[PDB]
């Protein structure tokens, strides 16, 4: 059961860091920096074995520094 | 001296004349923003409180 408990390990932290990844986002949108308007809709994390990824998706792209403010955010 | 024998003239010429420097005077129009503000962000729906 090495790959079941893995891949479940992993989808369980992930949801607990994008709970408070949310919060710092939101916390960045009231001060001046990531700006609103840029909220994401679907997102859907992927696992196989310890291996992982994430994808959200946007209706209106941000840009670049932008991406790179809510990557370190997310980090 | 400096001009030759056939001269070129001018036979029509408008100037403004003044007679008191009160008329100088003139008015144009502006906003006054004051009271009616240029406007910024148009009307947008609401779908993000935060």
């Amino acid at each position: 059961w090495t790959g079941t408990q893995n891949d479940l390990v992993n989808v369980s932290n992930h949801h607990m860091a994008y709970d408070e990844y949310k919060k710092r986002v939101a916390e960045l949108q009231r001060q001046g920096k990531i700006s609103i308007d840029v909220n994401d809709k679907h997102h859907i994390v992927r696992v196989f074995g310890d291996d992982s990824t994430f994808i959200m998706t946007y209706d209106e792209p941000p840009s670049a520094e932008e991406v790179h403010l809510m990557c370190a955010t997310f980090v | 001296a400096v001009e030759m024998y056939v001269a070129v003239r001018i036979s029509r010429f408008q100037l403004e004349v003044l007679r008191d420097l009160h008329d100088l005077v003139r008015s144009r129009t502006y906003l006054d923003v004051s009271k009616s503000p240029l406007a910024t962000t148009p009307i947008r729906v609401v779908e993000y409180v935060r």
